[PDB]
């Protein structure tokens, strides 16, 4: 349902089935993403010129800059133009069960985030002196983007977590976002299960990188009930592309990377050697005695 | 003990707990009727105590 319009000076943005009425029970998120010093023009042509009809809290259209939510409109009005300086406009359209109507049209035009995706991996804690070397003095904060293998919900497990800077978080905290990276839905700020297939990890810090560590692992193929070939680590946790016994606790309980892992006579660390040497000496002595024995007739 | 272990030794169903018992020294306390059924269908694991 999402209509991404990245790296286009111009294009068009409108409700699903736009000349028709919008389909119900949608929940679609939209982005206007611009380069630094690239300014965004967002425009509403009204398809239906009137003061808004159904002014209420269902079927709203949110508008997101950066997330302080600028506003929510509804009914049948156009918001006036809003000039973009955050250059990352986030548009959410929601639809109810039983209020269906003319929909909407829009016109967009142009006037510490890292990528981390795959099947498995770890977000290095305070890994900021290499990506975007930020001096420790200022408050620092960064977000982390996860993308699963096609058709894969994600499960996360924290390996090391200690925010000693403060128990409270008005300064420092670690949070997880599900869905796409908006302020829309905090999954949480324990291990976690991502309902969607794209991960969002943001961390906030202040007055130093003294935060002990945020060191955690994301897993792929977490979603499906078992077809057969991947192992049943846990309930509908058949995941294996190659992570069978990958040497890391890659499941919630020890299963995939666990339970797969004549010299017995001489297996003495030093004992075998000393004893064997003494024994060879003795055998040779026995042979000496034997020579002297085959000697008398 | 279970609070300290906190999913170290815990189960969210029955059959997986049955298999965990089948694979390790696992107690897996259960209601008596299903224990009777299982220990009669199989013949390798039996209830202890009362």
């Amino acid at each position: 349902c999402g209509i991404w319009v990245r790296t286009s000076n111009g294009g068009h943005f409108a409700s699903p089935n736009y000349p028709d009425s919008y389909p119900p029970n949608k929940e679609c998120i939209y982005i206007l993403e611009a380069a630094p010093r690239q300014r965004i023009e967002l425009t509403f042509d009204e398809r239906y010129y009137i003061e808004p009809s159904f002014e209420c809290r269902f079927d709203h259209l949110e508008v997101r800059d950066g997330s302080p939510l600028i506003d929510r409109y509804c009914g049948m009005k156009s918001p006036a133009l809003i000039r973009s300086t955050g250059r990352f406009m986030w548009i959410k359209f929601s639809s109810d069960e039983e209020l269906e109507g003319l929909g909407f049209r829009a016109k967009y035009s142009f006037i510490c985030q890292f990528e981390l995706s795959g099947a498995d991996g770890i977000v290095r804690s305070s890994q900021v002196e290499q990506e975007e070397k930020t001096k420790p003095g200022q408050a620092v904060d960064c977000i982390w983007t996860i993308k699963a293998t096609p058709k894969a919900k994600i499960y996360l497990r924290f390996l090391d977590y200690q925010m000693e800077h403060s128990n409270e978080c008005k300064r420092n905290f670690v949070a997880v976002y599900d869905g796409s990276s908006a302020i829309e839905n905090l999954k949480a700020k324990n291990d976690v299960m991502l309902k969607t297939g794209v991960g969002v990890i943001r961390m906030w810090a202040d007055e130093g990188s003294r935060l002990s560590r945020f060191r955690m692992l994301f897993t792929s193929f977490v979603e499906p009930p078992c077809t057969s070939s991947t192992f049943f680590c846990h309930s509908n946790m058949c995941i294996n592309n190659s992570l069978v016994c990958n040497g890391v606790q890659n499941c919630a309980y020890p299963w995939d990377e666990n339970h797969c892992k004549l010299f017995e006579q001489i297996t003495k660390t030093h004992g075998t050697i000393i004893g064997v040497t003494s024994g060879i000496v003795l055998v040779l002595l026995i042979i000496s005695i034997l020579v002297q024995v085959k000697q008398p007739r | 003990f279970m609070s300290s272990r906190r999913q170290s030794v815990l189960v969210k169903s029955n059959e997986e707990g049955i298999q965990r018992v089948l694979t390790s020294d696992y107690a897996f306390l259960m209601e008596s009727t299903t224990i009777e059924f299982v220990t009669q269908r199989n013949c390798n694991l039996t209830q202890i105590g009362g």
